[PDB]
Order: C-alpha cells, then structure tokens, then sequence
RNA sequence: GCUAAACCUAGCCCCAAACCCCACCUUACUACCAAACCUUAGCCAAACCAUUUACAUAAAGUAUAGGCGAUAGAAAUUGAUGGCGCAAUAGAUAUAGUACCGCAAGGGAAAGAUGAAAAACAAGCAUAAUAUAGCAAGGACUA
RNA sequence: GCUACCUAAGAACAGCUAAAAGAGCACACCCGUCUAUGUAGCAAAAUAGUGGGAAGAUUUAUAGGUAGAGGCGACAAACCUA
RNA sequence: CCUCCGCAUAAGCCUGCGUCAGCUGACAAUUAACAGCCCAAUAUCUACAAUCAACCAACAAGUCAUUAUUACCCUCACUGUCAACCCAACACAGGCAUGCUCAUAAGGAAAGGUUAAAAAAAGUAAAAGGAACUCGGCAAAUCUUACCCC
C-alpha cells in the first residue's frame, strides 16, 4: 500500500477503496494511539456496549475490526442512513450503514452480567492467555466440507511415505524411475 | 541548418558512453561513482 | 488573501510542566555549593560552544577546531567555505574601519 | 493431451469452483521424494490450467472463476519447493558442511563495495580466462572518498528517520 | 547571438438491513394466531388490544415530524423502506400536515411474519394538508378544511432492539381519487423524429 | 527450469536432466485465424522451442510436429501519475503444430439484491397529473 | 537517447540484435558457415514421472488437521537417518553409514551443485 | 458569482548520544575460452602586480615571519537529558535525483489539503460599456 | 553521433558530346551566385526562381582516431554538439 | 486534380490511427527459409588488377586463391520481424544512405463558408517607346557583340 494510506471502511483493495484513495492522494495521516497486538481486547463477534454518541448504552455485536485505525464496527448500531442503487431516475433505497467506533468509545460486555467491563490479559495455567474482567471477575470467552475431485483425502494427505535417507530427490527419483546414467560429470572450474 | 547535431546510432552510443568505457578508465569509474552517490537511476548511457 | 479565514487551533501552554516549574534550578550551583561546579557546566548543547560565546566567524572557527575531524565531508567543506567567506567579509567589508 | 490445459468441461462457465486447501509445508514434509516429484507435476498441470483460465478470462473481459485456487496452487508449489530445498540443504550440510549450494566469495568490486560474488562455471582456469581477468575485483584509492560520502549519506538518512520517529512518538504522547 | 531558453515542459503538459421489500401477504380490503404466537415468543411482552393506540401515536408523531422535517426522529419512526416515500417528494417544500380527532377507533386488521414482524392497522381519521412550494405558495389542499382519510398502514419490526415503525400504506384500488391538484398540467405527446409520423 | 544455474556440460558428460520443471505455460486463444493444427501458447522467456516440445511431449503427451517462437514486446507507453512509464511485460509466444493430422480448437470457455430489485419494481413513479405533489399522503 | 528503458535485443543494429539474447540457456555451438550444432546432452531432459495411480491432488481437503511447522534441519536428518545405524553398530570408516568423504565421483554432487533444481 | 481563496502535516533543520533465486566490467545487468602510488592551482588581498596572502581556556595576537607591507603567526607553560528551528515559494533539491533538459559529464522541477465515518477576502472579470475637459484627485456642492 | 582532418572497408554518379580529360552540355547528387518572400518565420538560416560543380582535389552511408595553456585547419583567427 | 514521390533494405524509434468500450483502459499482434549470431590447431602458400576482359589503353598500381599433417558422428538452437515511425522543443515547407519503380499498378488533396476593398506576395497580358529606370540592365524578357583589371 502507498505510504500513509488512509484505511477506510471499504477493504484496502476494493473498487470503492481504489476510488477513494487513488495512488496520488496525500491526505494528512490519521493519529491513532499505539495499541499493541498483545493489548488489543476487542475481537470480531464480541458483544460490546457503546459509550458515546447515538445509541450510547446499547449493546451490539462487533461485525468488523479495522485494527489499523483502532476501529470496531457494531452491527446495526451507530447507524446513519444512505441510499443504495440511486440512479438518474430512481431515488434508490434507504439502508442503515454503521459507522466505526473507537475501542476507547466501546467496552466489552460480561458474558452474563450483560454490563460494561474493564478487561485484563491475565495468564491462566490452562488458558495460557485469555481475557479476565476486573470489576467482577470471570473470563470473557473469545468468540469464533465435501472433498472435490481435485482434493486429497485426509488419510492420503497424512500418509507419511517419507523415509529419511541421505539421497537427494534427483538421485532418488532416478532410482525410482530406473533412469540409467553412466557418464561421469567432468570437473568444472568455479570463479 | 543547425539543431540536428544528434544522429543516433546505438553502436556509437554504447562505445562512447557505455558502462564498459566508463569503467575502462579511473575517471569514468569516478563518473559512475558520482552518479551512484547522487542516486541516478541511469548510471551509464 | 494572505490571511487565514479560520482561527488557528487553540494553543494551550502548561506553565507548570516539570520543565518550566524547575527551570533555573541550580543556576546558583557555584555560589551556593562552594564553587565546586561552575554554572556554565549546567549548559547542555554542542560541545564546541558549551559555556562560550562569539560571533558567527568565531563560532565556525571553534566548530572546525573542536569537531572538524568528526564532521561529515560536505559539512566540513561547507564549514571551510563559510569560514573563508566570513573572514573576507569581516576583514574587508563594512561601514567602519 | 491438450484438454489438461482446461478445467473439467462441467466447470466451464461456473461462477464458482469449489477447491480444497493449498498443501502446507508440514504436510509435504511427510511425503517421499518420489511422491513430491509426482505432486510437483500434478500441481504444475493445475497451475497451467489456472493460468490458462486467467488469460482467457482477461481475453473475454470476464471475472476469473474462483481466482483463489491459483494462489493456492502457487503456495503449494512454493511449499513443495521449500521442502525439497530444506532436504537438499540438510544433506549438503551433512555431507560437506556448506550452507550454500553455489560457490561464492566476499569481494570488493571496482566501486569499493563488499559484494558476494557468485562463482560461474568455466572450462579453463581463471588465470587463463581473459574476460574474467578483464573484470576488476579491487578498488583503487580514489574510491575511498566516495565510500565515505556514501557512508555519510546513509548516516544522514538514518538520523533523519530516527529523529522523525522520535518526534512522532512525542506528538503521540502529547495527544494521549 | 543568444540561444533561446525553453521552460520546463510540465508547466504546459499539466492536465486536470432492518426492513423488508414490500408486503409479505398483501391485505385485500372489501386466522393469524400463528403469527401472533410467533411474535409473542420472540418479544416476551405485547398486547394486541393496546397496540392500536401506540400505532396511532407513532403515526401522528411521525407526520408531525414530517411537518418540521425532523428526519432524525422520522428515521426511528418509519422503516427505511418507507423513509424515501415519506421524505423524497416533499423536499424543498413546506408541509403543514395537522391531525384532528379521529372518527372511529383504530383497530388491528391482520399480522404475519432474519425474522420481521408485520401488523396491518386500519384507520379512518380526519386530517389536514397544505403543501407549499419552495416559494411558500400553496399547491395542494386547504390548510383549514379537514378531510376524512381511510388508510391501511402496515408496521414492521426487527426481531432485537427494533420497534414498530410505519412500513407501508396499502391503497386499495377502490379508494376514492385524492384531492385534485391546484395547477394545470400538460402531458406532452410523442416527440416524433422527422421520419416518424403521428399515430 | 528458470532462474537456476545450468550445470556446465563438457564433452562426454552426462545428459542434462531437470526433475522439477520450473516453466509454467499458458494456452491462449489466437488473436488471428490459425490453422486447425496450430496451438498458441504464452511461454516463459527463458524457454526454447526444443524445451517446449519436450515439455509438451512429456508432461502432456501431446505429439508435436513443429514449434515456432516470437518475443512479443510489451508496451512501455502508458505513464503513471508521476509521468513514469509503465512497462507491460514482454512475453514469448509459441505456435505449436500438432502431428499425426491431429486438430485442436480453443474451447468455448464461459458459455439484499432481492430487496433492491423488488423496491425498483415497487418504485411507483409519480404520475404527470400529480404535478410533483407528493403522492404519499392519503388525502 | 532512451536511457531508462531496459536494453534488449530489439534495439541495436542487426549485429546487436543478433548477438543479444533473452536469457534462454544455450543448447550447442556454432561451426564454420554459421551452422549450429545442437548437443543432445545440453538439452534439458524433463524427467516426468508416471502419474497413473497417484493419489495426491493439487489441493488438500480442509478437514485435514492443523500441524506445527518444523523445518527440517541437518541434526534432525542425521537423527532420523544415521543415528539408528550408528547406535546399532556401536552397541555391537563412516562410508558404511552413508557419509562420503568427497562429492567427486557422484553424478549429483551436492557442492558445487551440478544438477537442475 | 466565477476564477479563486484559505488550512496541517508530509516531512525537513540544528544538536546530543551512539561508530555504520537468477544476471551484471562484452554493447553492464549477457550461463559456458589460452594493470595504482607522483608538490594543487587559481580566484582573491596587497586598492595594479611580479615575493607574499588565514584554510577547551591562557600564554597571545605575544615571540617571530614579512615587496619588515598587505598580512601571516607559534612554542615553552596551563589543564579540559532536546529546540525563544521551519511548516508546502519555508524546511533537504526531494512526493524525486524522479519528470524533464543535455551526446556526455551534468543540470534539475512542480505539487497535497472534506469528514468520526464516502460501506454517508488579491488581481482579473460578470452583475452593470460609454458623455465635452484633460496625473483623474482635492476644495467643494443640493447635485 | 555536428563540424575540421584522417584511418579501415563500402556505395553513387541518367542522357548527349567528345574520347581516355582534376574535358564540354545537362539529370540524380553536392553547393549556395543573385533576386523576391520570410524576419517569434515552414525554418534559432528556410522557401521559390535563378545559378556553380556534377568521373572527380567529387559526393556520400558505416565504424574508429586526434580534446581545450589542446585538437584540426587548401589561414576564413575557420571548425571542435545552434 | 497532384504526384516532389512511392515500395522495400539499412539506420533510427519502440507499439506510437489493429479490435473493443469510455485521447484513456483492456484485449490482440511481428511465427524463418530473409538477417544477425561462425570457424580446431601447427607450419606453409600465394608477382601477373578492374575496366563486358577480348583487341586497345595505360597509371593513381588497385576489392577477392591454398596446401601438408594432426584432430573431428550432436545437426536447425537463440535473436530482429508491428506502425501513419527517425534527427530538428511540434501532425516542423528542413536533414536523412542504398535497390527498384524513371512516372507510376504505388501514394496523395492546393479551396472551412462568403465577398472580391485598400496595402502586400506570386503569376499572366499590354497601345507607342525600348534602359530614357537605376549605384549598377537588380528583376523580367530575350538567347546576345567586343574589350579591359585581377
Ligand atoms: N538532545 C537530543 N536528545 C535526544 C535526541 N534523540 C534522543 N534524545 C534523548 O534521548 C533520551 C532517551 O530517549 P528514549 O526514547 O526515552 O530512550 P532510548 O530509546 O533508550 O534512547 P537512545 O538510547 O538515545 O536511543 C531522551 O532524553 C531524548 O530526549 C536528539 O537528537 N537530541
Ligand atoms: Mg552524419
Ligand atoms: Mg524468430
Ligand atoms: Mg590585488
Ligand atoms: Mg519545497
Ligand atoms: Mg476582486
Ligand atoms: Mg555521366
Ligand atoms: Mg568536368
Ligand atoms: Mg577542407
Ligand atoms: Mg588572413
Ligand atoms: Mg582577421
Ligand atoms: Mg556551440
Ligand atoms: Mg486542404
Ligand atoms: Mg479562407
Ligand atoms: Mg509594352
Ligand atoms: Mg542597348
Ligand atoms: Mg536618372
Ligand atoms: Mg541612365
Ligand atoms: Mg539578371
């Protein structure tokens, strides 16, 4: 991506993203606090509570996470309305579009208390790394085929046919295929 | 009458301003070094 | 049109940040500490003008003398040229004599 | 046959073609050298078919059906190549102790830069090779000035980058 | 002689969801306990006998919001499928919609049902209109004289935080023609090209 | 194979063998009318016509009668926003004439929204008689 | 006058265009009369195996279990190939176990490598 | 009301600390054939020019040198945590040693600005050409 | 890569007259006497006509060479990238 | 109606009026026989031009050759192939080597429409005279003598 590329709601490679951020744009970079990867505590699917703005207090489910801008999109929450399909004649249709929310503007929700909770990345002997709520304890869990004609069966893919040997693939294949070569490689000079 | 002093010919171009000729003498090596220091994309012609 | 059409963002200055609050402390280190340390030793900056002052020509001469060997090639060339030019200016040009 | 350059006829025109997963390096490491040799050509035929599909899609100005399988095939071939290279490197280290398959040497070129010159195959010795003798692997004293200049340019770039990073960090601290 | 000077070339080679699509089962004006249960099991609190009052309140408040162009409240008061109908044609023109006492009590008609509720309420109320232009000159309806309005209003609901909002008004084919327009209109005939001839 | 140093051959030496071929080719529909026995391929630049013949005869068992090659120049005229020329890659085109009277022809490859469509159906375009008056109101 | 465009065989005069190539590896040599003699051994021979009966496929079912990558090392290969024989013979001249003092004499010399891929 | 106007950060400046796969010398980026080391000069000052003319502190601008003149100039001895910086004609030339210019060495640019989310007032003119006479204004005047 | 001169190995010179020509008339080609136009032009030296040479000390394509207190020069202080 | 040209090769440039859909993006294309890309050594050979090469004629003296031995079975790889094109800042009246076409079978369009003022450029015609113009017969028209200076 171009340096100081402004991450937006559209994915960084879509038609809309290319339209909004052509190669020549030089907009001012957006200042984002440096949340370390080991400190990020919002994940796709987490139930969260909005602290600020319209729909404050309401709890929804994170639909997307634009980590590069400290963003979490709560499905059907923090929504404005936009027209989709509006053509020269048709007015289009109104659609609720969510706006990104900052992790500072959003807090996780206890699995059962259904209330905002501050979280810590405390190690547990079983769950080596897992979130733990501070004000009321308890661990917030991390949320979340037919073989085709050109797909190997699992047993075939796992069959360990390898026999550790001191033979290169070339000579091993030569032996397997019966190719016979008697000529000796004449020595060459390297420099 | 004037203006068309450039009669292109790749043989002359390479034999006059080529990498081999620039390296042929210490002065041309310094020419290439100056271009590299300046960051020229085209070090030799 | 050389005038901005909006008020610039407000500039908040914390007059009581540690730097401003403790500014000047130990300026009297000498007279109040048996003169073990001269106040100029509190000066932090370029090695060639720590506790010393002079015009541009003197500053350039001191820089060349004290860190000339450690200067980059083109920076040192520029310093030598500047010293030469300043010598010429101060010794051959001016209203008075 | 040439039909192997095209997908199964039933898949022609399908908006989406269901595909498995690209071979992983760990999965490939369990296979024999013969098995990897055969899988290499299996994947090569699949890659040729997918590249043909991509080119024909470009020709017809239509989206390629399920382009992700091309990336899957490329990744699988890369993994197989990596596994073979790992085996070859281990065997070479055991039998000769050489970490590099191709001979080479650290040499100072005519420009004074230290490079890893990779040796080439010749029929005659180097002292007789005329063109090799024409090539120069030493830097005369006039190159030291330019070496210092390049070093100082690099130092300036590094200093600018570091100062910019520190200033950005200070700005971030002020903001938060 | 002095050679000519060329300027740089660049200077001269610069160049320049929470809705549904319509009605699941259209009610045709002159056995929904399954849908009533299908909404009760998901809502846990609801009263059909009390719904008509809330529906009328929402209707009147949404129209009052139209009066002031309170689109922020209209968004929560009507469905997204209805909002463009509510607000599109009325842009750049003031409306003086007002409500006066109803004629017969509003009552539910029928209800049907990732899952969206749906309630049809018949209202026979009395209302007033005065739609002006950008320039404040009346173009539809007297502001004082009220009219009797028979409407079949369909509400929809999202089934977690959604509420009951106007989804669509069903106009029966037998409904009386609406109020006549004030300004005369023209409907041009086929703009024939030279080769074409009128038929 | 490409991007690999070929073991130098001296007289009487062993045959040069490549086990894991690095070349990947494309079969491309000709842009012009071609004989029924001719197949057009896009090839890596480092592949010879002999290499292509052996490749097709071994991997695909295609009886090849003749091979011809030409290097197609890629346009270097398109310029980016910085006025820097964008180079379309040069490529290699191979015409392969099949043997045994075999014939080949390029196969004929390539032989929410519901809500949008239904709302478009239910547009209810304003009638001219309404004269721009919003028709939503029931009065 | 074009310094930036890559130098190819399409640019110079007849001699330049003939002399410069496209990276294709040589196959033979040129004799008197510009007659090209092609050496068969110089032509890469594609060692294509018999794919009949092969069970592997270009793709793998997603049902396959995930595993941890363990890049093969010289120590691991030695343990898995030589260590058993060494132990069995010690409990009871390294060429017996596989080690070769010199790569010379081998068709596939490991260093300097003299085989393709 | 048009052309347009503005903006804040991209970066830069000075310091401190710290020492930093393949191809390619043949026509470079082309797989493969029997020899380096050597005083700088000049501008310029002397009002020309010719000898001559600079490249820690203190001693000291002292001893000395010098068409003894312009000027040059020791030694003995002494001990030695950042920004009253710039903020897109500025700060690096830099968005870039790119575009472009030159055969080559080499020269060398310009510019961007919305939003939390886009998956929402210069000049010049026009409104509105013009009335006898005049450095175009001043005193004025109901005008 | 222009131009001055040179080196290697090439190419061109219709037709007529005279015969073996640094001959004559006159194409191609080279040059640029005079006139007019143009003079920010088609052109940073051109166009039209007219004119000199046009088998020779001729013209010319290709590669190479001589480099600045130097080169080269049938000396015009000419030319050596306007 | 014009034909300066034109078609190829060379050199040069490098996709630069092919298709599609909106100059821009995509897609396509130049297929070797033509041309380039050569030669195993060691010694040893070679006086007698070309000029239709025969008389003849010369001078400026000139472009073309092997042998004797020893080695030597793999044969058709690679690269150029497009264009309305290059050097002149330009769709520049200029420069641009060679072979054929010696006016063309090839290639092109001097007039955007109107009026027919001055001045200006080019061209045609002119009563009588025929250099009286002018620095000068410059230019134009004709097809013209004799003599000086260098
Ligand atoms: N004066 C000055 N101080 C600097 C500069 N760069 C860094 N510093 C100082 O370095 C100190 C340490 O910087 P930090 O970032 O806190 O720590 P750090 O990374 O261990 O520091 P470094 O070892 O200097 O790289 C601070 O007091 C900075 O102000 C510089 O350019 N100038
Ligand atoms: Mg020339
Ligand atoms: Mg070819
Ligand atoms: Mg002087
Ligand atoms: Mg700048
Ligand atoms: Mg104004
Ligand atoms: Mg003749
Ligand atoms: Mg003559
Ligand atoms: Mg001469
Ligand atoms: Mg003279
Ligand atoms: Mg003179
Ligand atoms: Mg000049
Ligand atoms: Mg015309
Ligand atoms: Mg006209
Ligand atoms: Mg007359
Ligand atoms: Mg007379
Ligand atoms: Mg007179
Ligand atoms: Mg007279
Ligand atoms: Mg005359």
């Amino acid at each position: 991506l171009p340096p100081h590329y402004r991450y937006g709601m559209s994915p960084p490679g879509s038609v809309a993203d290319k339209r909004k951020n052509p190669p020549w744009i030089r907009r001012r970079p957006v200042v984002v606090e440096p949340i370390s990867d080991e400190d990020w505590y919002l994940f796709c699917g987490d139930t969260v509570e909005i602290l600020e703005g319209k729909d404050a207090g309401k709890q929804g489910k994170v639909v997307q996470v634009i980590r590069q801008r400290n963003w979490v999109v709560v499905g059907g929450l923090n929504t404005h309305y936009r027209y989709i399909g509006k053509t020269m004649d048709y007015r289009g249709t109104m659609i609720p579009s969510e706006a990104p929310l900052l992790h500072r503007q959003v807090k996780l929700v206890d699995p059962m208390d259904r209330k905002p909770t501050e979280i810590e990345w405390r190690f547990t002997e079983a769950g080596e790394r897992v979130r733990v709520s501070t004000r009321s304890g308890r661990i917030i869990p991390k949320p979340e085929w037919i073989d085709g004609p050109k797909d190997t069966s699992v047993e075939d893919a796992l069959e360990r046919t390898y026999v550790p040997c001191l033979k290169t693939l070339q000579e091993e294949v030569m032996e397997a295929m019966g190719i016979k070569e008697t000529r000796k490689y004449k020595k060459v000079y390297w420099y | 009458a004037r203006g068309n002093e450039y009669q292109p010919s790749n043989i002359k171009r390479k034999n006059k301003h080529g990498w081999v000729r620039r390296l042929s003498t210490p002065a041309g090596v310094q020419v290439i070094l100056r271009r590299m220091l300046k960051g020229r994309k085209s070090l030799s012609h | 049109i050389g005038i901005r059409l909006t008020l610039p963002p407000p500039k908040v200055v914390d007059r009581w940040n540690e730097k401003r609050a403790m500014f000047g402390v130990y300026d009297n280190i000498g007279i109040l500490g048996n003169f073990e340390k001269h106040p100029k030793e509190l000066i932090r900056g370029p090695i060639w003008l720590r506790g010393w002052k002079g015009n541009e020509l003197q500053r350039c001469i001191r820089k060349r003398k004290m860190v000339g060997s450690r200067m980059f090639a083109d920076d040192l060339h520029n310093l030598n040229k500047r010293i030469r030019y300043l010598y010429k200016h101060f010794n051959r040009h001016g209203k008075f004599r | 046959g040439l039909e192997e350059f095209f997908d199964d006829p039933k898949n022609w025109g399908q908006e989406k073609v269901k595909s498995g997963a690209a071979w992983t390096c760990q999965q490939l490491r369990n296979k024999s050298n013969e098995d990897l040799h055969k899988l290499w050509y299996v994947l090569l035929k699949e890659r040729n078919m997918l590249l043909t599909l991509e080119q024909e899609a470009k020709r017809q100005r239509l989206p390629m059906p399920s382009p992700e399988r091309l990336d899957k095939v490329v990744d699988s071939m890369d993994a197989l190549d990596k596994v073979v290279q790992e085996r070859e490197d281990a065997l070479r280290l055991l039998q000769t102790g050489q970490e590099r398959a191709r001979p080479g040497a650290w040499r100072r070129d005519i420009f004074g830069r230290i490079i890893w010159h990779k040796f080439k195959q010749w029929v005659i010795p180097w002292h007789l090779n005329k063109r090799y003798n024409r090539k120069r692997f030493f830097a005369l004293p006039y190159v030291d000035h330019f070496l210092r200049l390049e070093r100082e340019k690099r130092a300036r770039i590094k200093a600018r980058k570091e100062n910019l990073e520190r200033k950005k960090a200070k700005i971030l601290l002020k903001k938060f | 002689f002095t050679p000519p000077i060329y300027q740089p070339k660049f200077k001269t080679e610069k160049e320049f969801l929470a809705c549904t699509a319509g009605i699941f089962d259209a009610y045709v004006p002159p056995a929904s306990q399954v849908s009533i249960r299908r909404i009760k099991d998901y809502d846990a609190n609801f009263k059909i006998k009390d719904f008509p009052e809330k529906a009328k309140d929402i209707f009147i408040e949404a129209h009052l919001c139209l009066n002031n162009s309170d689109h922020d409240r209209l968004h929560t008061l009507v469905t997204e499928h209805c909002f463009p109908d509510m607000t599109w044609d009325i842009k750049y023109k003031t409306v003086r919609w007002s409500f006066v006492e109803s004629l017969e009590p509003s009552h539910v008609v029928q209800v049907r049902c990732n899952v969206y509720g749906q309630i049809t309420v018949r209202m026979h109320t009395r209302q007033t209109l005065a739609i002006y232009d950008r320039f404040g000159r009346l173009m539809y309806g007297q502001e004082d004289v009220p009219k009797d309005v028979l409407e079949y209003v369909v509400f929809e609901k999202q089934l977690p935080y959604g509420s009951w909002r106007m989804h669509t008004k069903i106009v029966p084919p037998w409904a009386p023609p609406k109020q006549p327009i004030l300004k005369t209109v023209m409907i041009p005939g086929p703009q024939l090209k030279p080769e074409e001839e009128y038929e | 194979a490409r991007n690999v140093v070929y073991p130098l051959y001296r007289l009487g030496g062993p045959q040069l063998r490549v086990f894991r071929t690095n070349f990947f080719i494309q079969l491309v529909r000709p842009g012009v009318a071609q004989p029924e026995d001719t197949v057009q391929f896009r090839i890596p630049m480092e592949m010879t016509r002999v290499d292509l013949r052996n490749y097709l005869e071994g991997i695909y068992n295609v009886p090849v009668a003749a091979v011809r090659t030409r290097v197609q120049h890629g346009s270097n005229k398109r310029r980016d926003h910085r006025n820097v020329r964008i180079k379309k890659p040069d490529y290699k085109v191979a015409y392969v004439q099949l043997a045994h009277g075999q014939t080949f022809t390029f196969p004929d490859l390539f032989p929410l929204y519901s809500m949008l469509e239904e709302e478009r159906q239910q547009r209810q375009s304003s009638d001219p008689r309404r004269g721009g008056v919003p028709s939503w109101f029931g009065l | 006058a074009d310094r930036m465009s890559k130098w190819t065989s399409k640019r110079g005069p007849r001699s330049f265009r003939g002399r410069k190539g496209r990276g294709a590896k040589g196959i033979g040599f040129l004799t008197s009369g510009w007659r090209f003699v092609q050496i068969k051994e110089m032509v890469p021979e594609f060692v294509v195996p018999d794919l009949t009966g092969f069970k592997l496929k270009p793709y793998v079912s997603y049902l396959a279990p995930e595993s941890e990558e363990t890049p093969l090392t010289a120590a691991q290969l030695f343990s898995e190939a030589v260590a058993p024989a060494i132990e069995k013979d010690f409990k009871d001249n390294l060429e017996k176990y596989g080690f070769e003092p010199t790569q010379e004499g081998k068709l596939f010399q490991l260093y300097p490598r003299n085989f393709l891929r």
